[PDB]
């Protein structure tokens, strides 16, 4: 009756950002849907044939780097990531045009380091954290860098994901595999960015990807992280850095691989003077 | 467009508290009693332009009342303050009214009950009404929480240009 | 060279007329001025004369010299020669003729002129009926000869109204003003007449306005028979409150009028409001806009509206059922009623919380009379039914735009304010009792009472705003808040059947509407306020699981949303559910096979993921409330484990790290993690409860640990470079850490419920840790949260911690207590604290004060007289409640009683005259009284031995009664024997009635500061001596059996 349509249309008809598979609900194989889609091969091939680059992802690199204000860019701290779908429709050529990157537990962040200091925002825009850090234009005004990071917590660690800014110059308009190359070959010879001291206090470290091989699959799942596992994110390799939700890359759980394809109380634990 | 604004009120109000968060921003948390009175030039910047209001922080205790009532002449506005956690300092109020209008005939009033961020509240909002029948301009505020901190200030300023539309925009 | 000071170098007027100047002009040299004139005021005045007997800055002068006078005049009067008196007494009354005669009096402000009467008035008051007979008899007369004299005096006879009424309380003993009343009662007449005089034949605008404001000052008093007797009521509503420019003052004697209670006077009350309501709908047709009017209104129609709603409101509440009752005024009720409606559209604050104090008023009447609604549509059987309570019929229709009213213009139900700490925090605070959260609660109550007496026509009212703002276009977010608002405010005040229909119509739609509108801003406002609607009613969530469960998963996936403000919704929303449904989470539900609870600490991280610091606080205390509500103790515990396993892995990484190196523990981030972890626990805890033990236990000692490591940091830190290491960041984090630690325990033992567990297994650690810590540190580095955690404590543990309040107060009292003895103004915090925790011990564990040495104990007791000696009125009231409760203590110890009042009785004494007698201590004098009330009433049988040595002669009573005199005496040598002999014996008499007991203190302080003489003998001993024997006959009246 009134009650079940009413429970059925606020579980599937009430959004604010109306994306399609948000991985801000669950996989929506657990959810016997207007939001939801089964349906990924053909808005991906649109996309990518859509990346015809009209946008001055030069002047926008900037604005974030100088905090200079104001489909279209967002404007401000907000919804520059760019956001998974749930892995539903598996592409058929996975294996040969796709790369896996193994994530951590710990939260997603937008770093921008720019004119002598770093600054950490969460999706919403938030600001979790100003400080000091060996990124070029983090510290010690043509330099700035922008990344796309996971904080963990435990390891005081920025895993870094993506790159959309390094040395002044804008990523966005490069594919994946290009941004994951020159992340890791970048990162690895930047002073100690990977290592703690006073001029950076957090530790920046690339994330590995592989490739999304039946064999190769098997064997990350069967590998040992720094970190608590979190998930996998798929990227497509020919795709462009663009905020927002896309089905060009897609989020699983571990789990989720195998299934698509695969005398009284307390004591101290240090003992300083009682 | 300067302005003479009394600041009344029992002691211990909060008055040159309140005042000392308006200029430098800190919130001082001992309570040194004002000694006579003490003038304190206030810039806001508003649509229009800047305003200046010089607050003559007067004191509230008795043995330091200095030149009283003297201070008020020529004023052309003011701040009657209270503490809500102090029944006491409310029922004084028409006292500092008093005092202020046989000096000041026709000037902008607003009334200030202080210091509503500390949870135990004594004078409750339902008995603070002595306002309406002298026409003055309420205000709960806090010195410390900076709730409705500017509120009697924009109101003042209002009233003594003519512009209900002026607002305060900061540089 | 401004080192010259006010002497007898026969000066001049000129210096001072400089001075004088600069005081109201100049800078830092113009605090000299002031310090200069303040500082002058010490010898005596033989100056007075000099200066306003000679002259921009004169009149200023002249006005300091009148206040040189009025301070003579008040406080030695009586001790002045006869021929000065009279002397000074014919000069101010010379100073007024000539002064007003003038012209151009007009700008030769009022003040001096004002001042001039006031100085007057202060003569009058010192002898107004004994030495000054004629007086009221010549000024009328005065009054009759020259227009302008009457003008001024028609202003002194309202000063003389204030002075004697208004503002006798304080500043004029009791029956010194109980004289003045009936003195000015009694030859009134003679003055009703000049105003009647003036009020019919006047022509002057100014003197009519003043006889005006003068006629607004007696209506405070003036027996009754002038009021509702005269031609008063009828020459104020036709002869001036149709002229503009007495419009104002007129309608303010209405009220006054208005205000009184209608026994004896139907009749005029009745004519009254008739009168007024015709001269009224000239004035303001009913068909205008007063919100416009008012808007751009100036400033005399703006005073007008608002007296009208003072008027209006004033009258219905006193004589409204007056209204009611008779048939012929029913028109004008509905008038009334009508303007109400119109006043109550003004956007101004003031003006609609008088208008909502009506309407609550009316609609709280209405529910008294009958809380229920009327039969259904048609009336069975034909006839018309006979439901309607019979007062509610007349209101029917306007009860209906009332509801409009408070649905059109609800609230705003919370206040939330952006607010930064002693810290670099920036969390978000709730206020709780803001003027603009009463606001809301009474409209709130108004529309509830009259959703009781016609739920239906609210639920078509909001029924039809909702439709405006789906397709009606009435839309707006400033709108559909205030829908919203109305719409949750009314939760309960329907039956649950009611409620249901009406809320799956209300969601329904909003959802409806969520998918209409583009535009996140649009859909984030819709958004937020279904979830608000829902969070305001539990009841029917209760009752419908699978609604509950989605709404629920929906507030995690909006927990997700980047758009501004929406986070902070889903979060808020869900914590308000997870109280009100905690059982509902725990418990299987229907079509369920494992409790909710499960699956949510299943996936914390996968939901928190996005959320800020501040956000995850609320969402780990919203699961808490569930967890509590899990009463199988193992399956609680084993929830509580996985409940806190993300916080206590870092935690115990960072314990891991700092067993090590204690580096760590100094390590920026990580300090600042260890503090969100801790204010994790805080709120884990205050959801959770008692069975929070579980995890507190095993994070104990580590805890303290690191709290007494950090402790030493910071200590270090000042003691090398001083308090300004204070300001920045790694400290700042540091004292939070500390202060989350202590909020954690006084958190967690507050809610606790076995005492001896938390004696014996939490309360020891604490004495090291924090206590000796606390003793440790340098001053500018001891946590004052430190004492109001063990305040805490104590008041929760008591004779359970009473065996270890030496140990503590070993640690903290004589350290605490030289942090604050050198002043009254160094260490605020500590100050309040110290005094806090001092009574929890006296109240919850007094024998400890039996057990410490005698020299201990008077530390103890001399620290209480220095808190009720204290300027910050906290200290001092929480030092005479100590004191209050300590003797109170003492009477229960007989033993000790006897010892305690040989040596400490009088002593204290001392101690509390100094502070009565002190105008800076006047918000102590209730407990002043009631204190002194109490040990005089114990002198009576309480000391059962002898305090001078002489047990005959000097009985306990005596001794106290000439002990007092003669503390008073060598005090105040001043006072005549007879006042201090009259004061000192009614502390005996009124001992058993502290209200006198409080006015007596009061007149005390009056006489004090008036050097009477030993000439007056005005003091009326013998008219009070017998209010003091009928007080003392009462006695045993009030206390016999
Ligand atoms: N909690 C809280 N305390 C306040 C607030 N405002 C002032 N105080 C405290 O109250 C005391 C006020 O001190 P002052 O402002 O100097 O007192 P005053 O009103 O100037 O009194 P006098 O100068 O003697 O006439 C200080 O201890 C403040 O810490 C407030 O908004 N909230
Ligand atoms: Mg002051
Ligand atoms: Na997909």
């Amino acid at each position: 009756g009134s009650m079940e349509e009413l429970s059925q249309a606020l579980a599937s008809s009430f959004s604010v950002s109306q994306d399609l598979n948000s991985t801000a609900a669950p996989h929506p194989r657990l959810s016997q849907k207007y939001s939801s889609l089964e349906q990924s091969e053909r808005r991906r091939r649109l996309l990518e044939l859509q990346k015809s680059k009209r946008l001055d992802y030069v002047n926008h690199a900037r604005r974030l780097a100088e905090d200079d204000w104001t489909k279209k860019l967002p404007k401000h701290y907000a919804n520059q990531l760019m956001l998974s779908e749930w892995l539903i429709d598996v592409p058929s050529d996975l294996g040969q045009e796709w790369i896996v990157v193994v994530c951590p537990v710990g939260k997603r962040a937008l770093i921008v380091a720019s004119r002598g200091s770093t600054s950490a925002y969460t999706k919403s825009g938030y600001c979790v954290n100003r400080f000091s850090s060996l990124l070029p234009g983090g510290n010690r005004a043509k330099d700035y860098t922008i990344l796309d990071c996971i904080y963990n917590e435990v390891n005081q660690t920025y895993y870094v994901l993506d790159v959309m800014c390094w040395r002044g110059h804008p990523f966005y308009d490069c594919q994946t595999d290009f941004r994951f190359y020159w992340m890791h070959s970048k990162l690895p010879e930047e002073e100690g960015l990977g290592e703690k001291t006073k001029l950076n206090p957090f530790k920046f470290v690339g994330l590995k990807n592989f490739p999304c091989t039946p064999e190769s699959l098997c064997d990350v799942l069967s590998m040992d992280f720094p970190f608590e596992v979190d998930g996998l994110l798929f990227y497509h390799k020919q795709t462009h850095y663009s905020p927002g939700s896309t089905p060009l890359v897609g989020w699983l759980r571990p789990y989720m691989v195998s299934d698509v394809l695969g005398h009284s109380p307390d004591h101290p634990g240090c003992l300083m003077e009682n | 467009v300067q302005f003479k604004l009394v600041l009344v009120g029992d002691g211990g109000t909060g008055k040159t508290t309140f005042v000392k968060r308006h200029l430098t921003g800190e919130f001082e948390k001992k309570y040194v009693a004002t000694l006579g009175v003490e003038v304190h030039p206030l810039v806001f910047h508003t649509n229009r332009g800047p305003i200046k209001f010089n607050v003559w922080d007067t004191a509230g205790l008795e043995k330091f009342g200095g030149l009283r009532d003297g201070y008020y002449i020529q004023a052309q506005c003011a701040i009657i303050m209270f503490d809500v956690t102090s029944r006491v300092t409310y029922k004084n109020v028409p006292n500092w009214h008093r005092d202020l209008v046989r000096v000041c005939e026709n000037i902008p009033i607003v009334l200030c009950g202080n210091k509503v961020d500390i949870k135990d509240r004594k004078v409750k909002a339902k008995s603070i009404v002595f306002h309406r029948k002298k026409n003055l301009q309420y205000y709960d505020i806090s010195a410390k929480s900076n709730y409705n901190f500017e509120k009697p200030f924009l109101w003042l300023a209002r009233k003594l240009i003519g512009d209900p539309n002026l607002e305060f925009v900061a540089m | 060279a401004a080192r010259q000071l006010l002497d007898f170098s026969q000066k001049l007027d000129i210096n001072l007329l400089d001075n004088v100047v600069n005081c109201l002009y100049h800078g830092e040299g113009a605090q000299q001025r002031m310090a200069q004139e303040v500082l002058t005021h010490l010898k005596e005045h033989p100056d007075a004369w000099t200066r306003v007997d000679t002259i921009s800055q004169n009149m200023n002068t002249k006005y300091y010299g009148l206040q040189i006078l009025e301070n003579v005049i008040k406080t030695r009067w009586k001790i002045l020669p006869r021929n000065q008196c009279e002397g000074i007494k014919k000069y101010v009354v010379g100073l007024i003729i000539k002064t007003s005669s003038d012209p151009t009096c007009v700008e030769k402000e009022k003040v001096y002129i004002g001042k001039l009467n006031m100085i007057l008035v202060q003569i009058l008051k010192q002898e107004w009926p004994k030495h000054w007979p004629t007086f009221i008899s010549d000024i009328v007369g005065a009054s009759r000869t020259s227009e302008s004299l009457c003008q001024n005096n028609m202003v002194i006879l309202k000063l003389l109204s204030e002075e004697v009424f208004d503002f006798s309380s304080g500043q004029i003993t009791q029956v010194k003003a109980k004289h003045l009343k009936d003195s000015m009662c009694n030859e009134f007449s003679q003055i009703f007449q000049l105003c009647q005089f003036v009020m019919e034949n006047s022509q002057n605008a100014p003197l009519v306005h003043a006889t005006l404001e003068t006629l607004l000052r007696f209506l405070n008093w003036i027996p009754l028979g002038y009021i509702f007797e005269t031609k008063l009521i009828s020459t104020l509503i036709y002869k001036f409150l149709n002229v503009p420019m007495f419009r104002n003052v007129s309608l303010k004697c209405l009220t006054e009028i208005a205000g009184v209670s209608v026994s004896q006077y139907e009749e005029q009350f009745e004519t009254l409001f008739t009168l007024t309501m015709m001269q009224l709908k000239q004035m303001l047709p009913l068909n205008t806009n007063i919100r416009l009017a008012y808007s751009n209104g100036k400033d005399d129609e703006q005073n007008f509206i608002q007296n009208l709603s003072l008027f209006l409101c004033t009258f219905l509440k006193e004589h409204g059922q007056l209204l009611e009752k008779r048939l012929n005024l029913r028109e004008a009720l509905m008038e009334a009623l009508h303007y109400m409606l119109l006043v109550s559209e003004v956007e101004e604050t003031e003006i609609f919380k008088i208008c909502l104090e009506y309407w609550n008023h009316l609609a709280a009447e209405l529910y008294r009379e009958s809380p229920f609604s009327t039969s259904a549509s048609p009336l069975l059987s034909g006839s018309q039914h006979f439901d309607i309570p019979p007062r509610r019929q007349l209101y029917l229709t306007v009860l209906s735009k009332v509801r409009l009213l408070m649905v059109s213009r609800m609230a705003k139900p919370e206040e939330v304010l952006v607010v930064e700490n002693d810290q670099g925090e920036v969390v978000r605070e709730f206020m709780k009792d803001t003027d603009s959260i009463n606001l809301y609660k009474n409209m709130r109550e108004t529309l509830v009472y009259l959703t009781h007496l016609d739920y239906v026509d609210t639920e078509i009212i909001m029924t039809k705003k909702l439709q405006n703002q789906v397709n009606g276009t009435e839309w707006s977010w400033k709108n559909l808040n205030t829908l919203c608002w109305a719409i949750g405010s009314i939760s309960g005040a329907m039956h649950e059947e009611d409620e249901k229909r009406f809320l799956v119509t209300v969601i329904k739609d909003l959802l409806g509407l969520c998918e209409q509108k583009r535009g996140k801003d649009n859909k984030a406002i819709i958004a937020s306020n279904i979830m608000y609607i829902v969070g305001q009613y539990p009841r029917f969530l209760r009752a419908h699981w699978k609604f509950l469960k989605t709404v629920v998963n929906k507030l995690f996936e909006f927990m997700h949303e980047t758009h501004d403000g929406v986070q902070d919704m889903a979060c808020d929303t869900f914590i308000k559910i997870a109280q009100k449904c905690r059982r509902h989470f725990v418990q299987v539900q229907v079509g369920e096979v494992m409790p909710f609870i499960d699956e949510i600490l299943n996936n914390i991280n996968t939901i928190i993921c996005d959320l800020q610091p501040q956000q995850v606080h609320t969402f780990y205390e919203a699961v808490g409330y569930m967890i509590g509500a899990q009463t199988d103790q193992t399956v609680q515990e084993h929830l509580i484990e996985k409940y806190m396993l993300l916080p206590n892995q870092v935690w115990d990484s960072i314990i891991q790290q700092a067993t090590k190196n204690v580096d760590i523990l100094k390590d920026p981030e990580t300090v600042k993690q260890l503090g969100s972890i801790l204010k994790t626990n805080v709120r884990a805890c205050k959801a959770v409860g008692h069975p929070f033990v579980i995890q507190l236990g095993r994070i104990y000692l580590d805890m303290l640990n690191v709290y007494k490591c950090l402790s030493e940091n910071i200590s270090a830190a000042i003691q090398a470079n001083g308090e300004m290491v204070t300001k920045q960041p790694l400290i700042r984090s540091m004292r939070t850490v500390k202060r989350e630690t202590l909020k954690l325990i006084s958190g967690w033992v507050s809610r606790s419920n076995d005492p001896q567990m938390v004696a014996e297994n939490f309360v020891p650690p604490l004495l090291d840790a924090v206590l000796i810590d606390y003793q440790r540190n340098v001053p500018a580095a001891r946590e004052p949260e430190v004492l109001s955690t063990m305040a805490i404590i104590v008041n929760k543990l008591g004779g359970h911690i009473t065996a270890e309040i030496p140990q503590i107060f070993d640690a903290v009292f004589e350290c605490t207590l030289n942090m604050i003895n050198k002043d009254f103004e160094e260490y605020p915090e500590h100050r309040t604290n110290f005094f806090l925790l001092l009574q929890a011990v006296n109240s919850h564990c007094f024998p400890a004060f039996l057990a410490i040495p005698p020299a201990q104990f008077k530390l103890v007791l001399d620290s209480i007289i220095w808190a009720f000696k204290h300027t910050m009125r906290n200290v001092a009231d929480t030092g005479l409640q100590i004191l209050f409760t300590l003797l109170q203590n003492v009477a229960q110890e007989e033993a000790a009683a006897q010892s305690f009042y040989q040596t400490y009785f009088c002593d204290i004494l001392q101690h509390i005259f100094s502070v009565v007698t002190d105008t800076s201590h006047t918000a102590g004098l209730t407990m002043h009284a009631s204190i002194l009330a109490y040990m005089f009433n114990l002198v009576e049988e309480g000391k059962i031995s002898t305090p001078l040595n002489p047990g005959n002669p000097v009985n306990n009573q005596m001794f106290i009664q000439d002990y007092v005199a003669n503390l008073l005496k060598s005090a105040f040598p001043h006072l005549q024997d007879a006042q201090v002999k009259l004061f000192v014996t009614g502390l005996f008499s009124l001992n058993q009635d502290i209200p006198a007991f409080k006015e007596h203190l009061r007149d005390f302080l009056v006489q004090i500061k008036e050097f009477a003489g030993e000439d007056t003998s005005d003091l009326f001993l013998e008219e009070r001596e017998t209010a003091l024997r009928q007080a003392q006959e009462e006695k045993h009246k009030l206390q016999m059996s």
